[PDB]
RNA sequence: AUUGGGCGUAAAGCAAGCGCAGGCGGAUUGAAAAGUCUGGUGUUAAAGGCAGCUGCUUAACAGUUGUAUGCAUUGGAAAC
RNA sequence: GGCGAAGGCGAAAACUUAGGCCAUUACUGACGCUUAGGCUUGAAAGUGUGGGGAGCAAAUAGGAUUAGAUACCCUAGUAGUCCACACCGUAAACGAUAGAUACUAGCUGUCGGGGCGAUCCCCUCGGUAGUGAAGUUAACACAUUAAGUAUCUCGCCUGG
RNA sequence: GGUGCAUGGUUGUCGUCAGCUCGUGUCGUGAGAUGUUGGGUUAAGUCCCGCAACGAGCGCAACCCUUAUCGUUAGUUACA
């Protein structure tokens, strides 16, 4: 019943995700709803890349989409055959008149991120792989990286019915009431042959003293 | 214990 | 040191709202030459309750001889309105014994020995009066000395 | 050569009718004070015994402790006998817990170290009421923790003023294998304690004297010349303020 | 529960008392010797049980030899 | 607080009578414990006969309350509650702990007897309470008056 | 189309109520208790003294925004 931890430090201590403008509310709705497709593109088609995030910027008919994954050659590919299959979904997703350059960058110290530490979490799970001892080891890995306390839960069929028998994991110091705290946030949906498997994890990332403002 | 060490 | 379970109980204490259903278990550890030590210990799921009772039954073990591979005269393990009965048996027969008295005499690197409970069989009394019985035995060579006659008489 | 029996004018001596009954091997058949009078020969046998075991504790290049909690004056005492020789001690309450267990108060001295160096380092560069807040807890770890703290593994000997008052700390050493002395007042129960030492503690003169001789018989073998251990005569008295009345309300 | 159970609150101390019969019962000396212990003798059918062996192609099985137990009587002992 | 084996016993007096406690060189000389069966006692209620009957008060009537009230409250009100002679033989008749014997730390009391001796205190022999060691106990707790260490005997128990 | 009595996600109430727990340790054969209890102090498990407990986490607190005063950079399409 919380609030997304996200969201409440949202445009205040984290910079947005895509930042844009057009026409007042006339194609706006037609920029938003076409650039989460490249989101998602970008989450679901390639699992093998662990995409952290997405950039869009957009200004009156040009996009650079830059993004942060920790293995930049899968989106590469080989002798770049997959770089340009992916832009083309890109282009025909988004049209033909705009200019793409789109750019890949590798993120130091992926791990410390939580979407693709929720994302191993999802396919460790998918894989029938006991979910206790996957937790334990994606915690002691995170943790070992050099951060702060973390928070994982997973609810959902936990290889069966009677699912009120969710397990939840806290290791430190994570302090959702405090707005100057650096937190990051994700969620995946580990589909499992039984249903439906929510993965959420939180991260503390160091203090954020002196920060003024979003980076 | 006779004596320490 | 083969640190053995014997039996883990799904314990429970209520809250408004709730029951605490927090497991626990209970292990046994041997050298299987003469150190023996048990742990209970309370913890929410199976590994850390199991990690919790080893490091308390290791924590805290103790000695105890070898009489021909086995104990040599009768006693009654009295403990907590739950007797347990260990006779010297001949060399040959072989350990035999229900679960609990099975896995300490077994990790205590025994051999032979008659056995046969009495009263109650609730593992923890069973433990207890097991271990009271093993270690009040007193040595043939300890009352040699306090006696006169220890030269083999 | 050592102690002789004139000191001991008023250093037997109880509350009456409550003294523990399995340790009247030290004392003889009752007179009509009813103040538990004691044996001064077994009396120097055992802080011979006791020497002898401090002298080589302390050349064995160990760390012993020294507790002390009633009112005010054995806790000066055992603050003077630590400015006097440097070793560990205790003046606030035995923690329950201080011996059986030492990682989470391991822990917490190296914090209280930790923060002692950073007050040595900072030049009032934090904020004033930080500074204020900072020495805050400063003091009160040092309240707290001021004895114990230059040691790294839990004492190889401890001493006791009364084992009765501080039958926490007596029971937690008994867990463990350490060994420990106490001055046995004739309530105490002589089974727990390794080391027995009859003498009265409730006296303050008697107190003094006996902390003073054993911090001497520890300091000799510390090389420091032994103030009070082995002096002939005319070191031993200290002031007091007037000693008797040793039934108590 | 003789070996081998309990009777405060879980089943179980009668409401209490006087008490026949019975059960148990201080110390010392002698005798007898019922019990008690041990010595001899007689006796306690075979099969079956145990062990060995023999013979069945081997166990299933058949057979051989040895093996306990109790009682009566007789010589002693004399702690209880 | 005291006495009685138990039930019980408290305004005063007389007669008869019980058992009890301490020291007993006295006497006798094992004459003791337990006790099936037998016998005696045994709170209240209840029964029979004659009295007695102030108050109280089953049952019963009435007034209230309630949805109802054959109850809780109130006003009456009978047996009975009391005494004399016979009977009933039950009770949470409890210390929920059968009797007897000896031993086993301690402390605080209290009462009876003896001595020293104004009480106050000292100790001795006993009863009666509290606290508490080991020990026992499933735990609660008991602990010199045991539910401990043992013995003798009786009675008793074998899921609801 | 069905199954919120298979669900993920989301949301309501207790409730912005001060509460919920863990690590080591101790006590108890055991569930468990000790911290969280005792005193003052607050809206608060807020703090501090006592304490066989020592610490730690979520929460509460503060870090955010916003109105209330003053100073500064700026001057229009305000103001003048």
């Amino acid at each position: 019943q919380k609030v997304n931890s996200n969201g409440l430090r949202f445009g205040i201590n984290k910079n947005w995700i895509s930042r844009w403008t057009a026409n007042s509310h006339a194609q706006t709705a037609k920029w938003l709803i076409e650039d989460e497709k490249i989101r998602n593109l970008f989450f679901v088609n390639y699992r093998n890349a662990q995409v952290s995030n997405v950039e869009i910027e957009r200004t009156q008919a040009t996009v650079d989409v830059f993004v942060y994954a920790a293995q930049p050659a899968f989106l590469i590919g080989s002798e770049n055959k997959n770089i340009q299959k992916i832009t083309k979904q890109i282009k025909q997703i988004i049209g033909r008149t705009t200019n793409l350059d789109l750019t890949i960058n590798e993120i130091g110290s992926p791990m410390l991120s939580a979407r693709i530490i929720a994302r191993d979490l999802a396919n460790a799970i998918e894989a029938r792989v006991p979910l206790r001892t996957a937790m334990r080891q994606s915690l002691i890995k995170v943790l070992k990286a050099g951060a702060n306390g973390i928070k994982v839960l997973v609810s959902g069929r936990l290889n069966g019915a009677e699912i009120a028998r969710d397990k939840m994991y806290i290791e430190g110091n994570m302090p959702l009431s405090t707005l100057r705290a650096d937190i990051d946030y994700a969620l995946e949906k580990a589909q499992t042959t039984y249903g439906v498997i929510g993965v959420k994890v939180w991260i503390n990332r160091g203090m954020i003293y002196t920060k003024g403002l979003n980076r | 214990m006779g004596n320490f060490d | 040191f083969e640190e053995r379970i014997v039996k883990l109980k799904r314990i429970s204490k209520t809250t408004k709202g709730g029951r605490n259903m927090r497991f626990s278990v209970l292990v046994v550890v041997g050298n299987r030459k003469g150190k023996i030590g048990y742990g209970i210990a309370k913890a929410l799921e199976v590994p850390n309750a199991i990690k919790k009772a080893i490091k308390a039954a290791h924590n805290s073990l103790h000695t105890i001889e070898i009489h021909k591979g086995s104990i040599y005269h009768e006693v009654i393990g009295r403990s907590g309105a739950s007797r347990v009965l260990l006779k010297p048996a001949p060399q040959g027969t072989g350990i035999i014994a229900g679960g609990a008295i099975r896995a300490i005499i077994e990790l205590a690197g025994y051999s032979d020995i008659y056995t046969k409970n009495l009263g109650r069989n609730t593992p923890i009394n069973m433990i207890h009066a097991t271990m009271d019985g093993i270690l009040k035995q007193l040595s043939p060579r300890r009352v040699a000395i306090l006696r006169n006659k220890n030269l083999n008489e | 050569s050592l102690a002789k029996l004139g000191e001991m004018r008023t250093h037997v001596g109880m509350v009456k009718r409550y003294w523990n009954p399995k340790m009247g091997f030290f004392i003889e058949p009752e007179r009509k004070h009813n103040n538990d009078h004691f044996v001064l020969e077994l009396q120097r046998q055992s802080l011979q015994t006791a020497y002898n075991y401090v002298k080589e504790v302390a050349q064995n290049n160990g760390q012993i402790l020294f507790v002390g909690t009633k009112n005010d004056y054995v806790k000066k005492l055992v603050n003077n006998i630590a400015k006097r020789v440097d070793v560990a001690f205790i003046t606030q309450r035995w923690l329950g817990g201080t011996l059986t267990n030492f990682k989470t108060l391991s822990i917490s001295i190296n914090k209280l170290n930790k923060l002692v160096e950073k007050q040595a380092e900072n030049a009032a560069d934090l904020t004033k009421k930080e500074n204020l807040m900072l020495s805050r807890e400063i003091e009160r770890l040092e309240k707290f923790f001021g004895g114990v703290k230059s040691l790294k593994r839990l004492p190889n000997l401890l001493i006791v003023d009364d084992p009765v008052y501080e039958k926490n700390a007596v029971a937690e050493a008994n867990i463990l294998r350490i060994p420990v002395v106490a001055l046995c007042n004739t309530n105490t129960n002589p089974e727990l304690v390794d080391f027995i030492i009859p003498a009265n503690n409730h006296q303050p003169q008697s107190t003094c004297l006996l902390m003073n001789l054993l911090a001497d018989a520890v300091a000799e073998a510390k090389a420091m010349p032994t103030m009070f251990a082995y002096k002939p005569d005319e070191e031993i008295q200290i002031e007091i303020p007037q000693k008797q009345e040793a039934p108590r309300q």
